């Protein structure tokens, strides 16, 4: 996951 | 004989206003909110431009309130003392008589002009309903008159455009107080009216003696050079183009949409991944997607190039 | 000699003249044609001679209310709460009597 | 008939004139218009021109020939400068005109009448 | 029959040069350097703008050095192959033939515009002599020639129209640049594909007028609404104002005189103070001089609102 | 004076 990922 | 528009123009001008002639240059408006905001009867006062030619005097007009007795009014300012040299005597007020409408020119009549004139207009009305805060929906008012309530051929092709040009530029006399024809501004209607008493009366619009080919060649030849010669005054957004820094954050604003108050989503290709932020996409986008900006910065550089090119290759489509 | 080194506006005519012998005189011509360079001529002397104008009147107090604007010795130029009243009434006026059809035959004059 | 100025095709004077009469409900016969809408047509198509713009750049910026003519930026080893051989060439252009000026070849020039 | 001028045009133009038809978009100008660079004989190509109304191939001139074997040329470039999908193959250079000269407007021919363009004939001249890093007394030379040596014959603009004519005929034939069209070329040939009958003027009738003082009325009246709706846009600086910190910049870099190296003397009124550099000066204005200064900022802001005023009063001597 | 030359 990246910076801020909201899965 | 004066029209019952103009006439009707001359009394509402005149009716509860006061004249006070003489008013010197050294007489500044403070001086003047001074000796009649402390009135309660006093609405409003306007102060003609000053025009130096004829001479160093202004005229000033204090506009009462709605069934003011005008022997009191009178009364309630005669004699105050704006300053040492300046005493206020009133009188009633005044309009030039005896004249004619002022003919506005041919051009303002064809179908090409009347149509810049009403964009214009419109505008002013817009200008004119934020800075006196009034309603927004004049313009919109007076074409559903025009379009309901018809008038009585005689008539050129231009009519409905000149009818409503007509009357948005009465709207702006009588309620902005705007000279559309001088593009004069004024602080009353009676200060109006010593510039244009009559009002003003149209030139028709000859279809036979029209002659404007040779001066678009011009026009278009003259931009050309412009192009090549101060691009950098030339109005690259009209050219449907931005500068690269612009352009580049105009994509990122597009491809960063936002889905929730604190949810925004990247739409560049297929990625449909998900932020917290608008600024978490903005880093995502530098990351994996750097074949794509690349593109973008190319494509920025070139488009700026090719709109500043006067004889550039063009899309087969956009010619016949 | 050279108007458009001059503070003051040289007549259509006389302007003709300095061209005709500046670039070598029908006038009845020339009348027709000048009319466009006169107006940017004059737009020209219009602006070198703009400052010159402001420097004398700055201190004149017509000159002041009108153009001299500074939020720093509280020089604002705002539109009256008692003019916006003002504004408002001859609007409401004008929109009666178009509801009245005041406007409906109206037009401006032919000349 | 729809909006010219919605569509990304050329539209004929005559055509365009058509969907302005009918548009703006205007009763005359496009040449009783032809000399009014010269600017607006005109303008149509800058404004055509312009909102096309994007979009023929983007189809066309990875061909050999538009790289070469408007694609600029010297951090991807791309520039225009006029070459050393060029400066020559004009040179010697400039100095045959010169020449030409000198030994009275444009005393009686004058571009032609109509 | 071709002109002397348009004949010996077309002679110089082919003279010594090889068209290559059939020149596919994906080749590269790069890759016509390699192929060229090496073959010492050969000084210029030059590619025509692809026109894809018409066709996707452009054409290449290759410019050959004086007195050159026009066979030793053809065989030293013909069967390069300037990629997989194309290889050379020379041909005699060819210029559309039995054309009538393109015919100029009237109105490039009436005096204020002919002075204009005459304007952007010098201009483009001097961006040539930058551009191409020629001599910059062209403009000269042509002039001094023509008021030396008359010509044997004709409207009142003749001094002007001649000059024009020739100022435009430099161009042609030197920066290959067709005024008209306001296009740049690589090469004479190029441009002689859209002008090889050069062109002509249509004779200007003064008779013939245009309602010029109604588009400058228009032209006015629009120039005044848009120091009302777009000041921003408008520009200051053609109007004899500068925007306000510009103007006060302008103003302390006159009074503020550089006398060595860290050596700066402050010129408001009796004053000649020196300092070590010129914002301590700056400074030392705004402590000691204030009321100057209050009064250069004063100024500065009325100069913006002033110009920007469409109807303000007016000098009595710039006007009449 | 700041930055004043004597
Ligand atoms: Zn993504
Ligand atoms: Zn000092």
């Amino acid at each position: 996951k990246e910076d801020g990922e909201i899965s | 004989q004066l029209s019952k528009w103009n006439q009707d123009s001359r009394n509402d001008a005149m009716e509860n206003t006061l004249l006070v002639s003489h008013v010197l240059p050294n007489i500044s408006v403070a001086q003047i909110h001074n000796a009649l905001d402390g009135i309660s009867f006093v609405q409003h006062f306007s102060l003609s431009t000053i025009n130096l030619i004829k001479n160093d005097e202004r005229s000033l007009w204090v506009h009462f309130k709605a069934g003011t007795n005008m022997d009191g009014a009178k009364e309630a300012v005669d004699g105050i003392q704006l300053d040492s040299n300046f005493t206020i005597e009133s009188e009633n007020p005044k309009i030039p008589t005896h004249t004619h409408p002022i003919p506005i020119f041919e051009i303002a009549s064809s179908e090409q002009t009347c149509k810049n004139l009403l964009e214009k207009l419109i505008r002013f009305i817009d200008r004119a309903s934020t800075k006196y805060s009034l309603p927004n929906d004049a313009a919109q008012r007076i074409e559903d008159r025009l379009k309901t309530h018809a008038s009585m051929d005689d008539k050129p092709t231009n009519f409905h455009d000149i009818r409503l040009s007509d009357l948005y530029a009465e709207y702006l006399r009588q309620v902005a107080t705007f000279d559309f024809w001088t593009s004069k501004e004024y602080e009353s209607l009676i200060a109006l009216l010593q510039d244009s008493p009559a009002g003003y009366s149209r030139k028709k619009f000859n279809p036979s003696k029209e002659v404007q080919e040779e001066n678009i060649w011009l026009s278009d030849l003259e931009n050309n050079f412009a192009c090549l010669l101060e691009p950098e005054n030339v109005d690259i957004k009209a050219k449907g183009a931005l500068p690269v820094e612009d352009f580049i954050n105009n994509e990122l604003d597009s491809v960063i949409m936002k889905e929730d108050e604190q949810k925004y989503r990247c739409h560049v290709g297929t990625c449909a991944k998900l932020f917290l932020g608008p600024e978490f996409v903005r880093k995502h986008i530098n990351k994996k997607h750097k074949d794509w900006l690349d593109h973008i910065k190319k494509v920025a550089i070139c488009l700026y190039g090719y709109v500043l090119d006067p004889c550039r290759a063009m899309d087969p489509k956009v010619v016949s | 000699i050279d108007p458009y080194t001059q503070t003051n506006a040289v007549s259509y005519e006389r302007f003709i003249r300095w061209y005709s012998k500046e670039n070598h005189a029908t006038t009845e011509d020339l009348y027709n044609s000048l009319h466009g360079t006169y107006n940017n001529y004059k737009q020209d002397l219009y602006a070198r001679t703009a400052r010159s104008f402001v420097e004398s009147h700055c201190d004149e107090a017509w000159f002041e209310d009108s153009y001299w604007v500074d939020e720093s010795q509280g020089r604002v130029l705002e539109v009256s709460e008692n003019e916006k009243s003002y504004r408002r009434a001859l609007y409401d006026k004008f929109m009666d009597r178009l509801d009245a059809g005041y406007y409906d035959d109206f037009q401006l004059p032919t000349a």
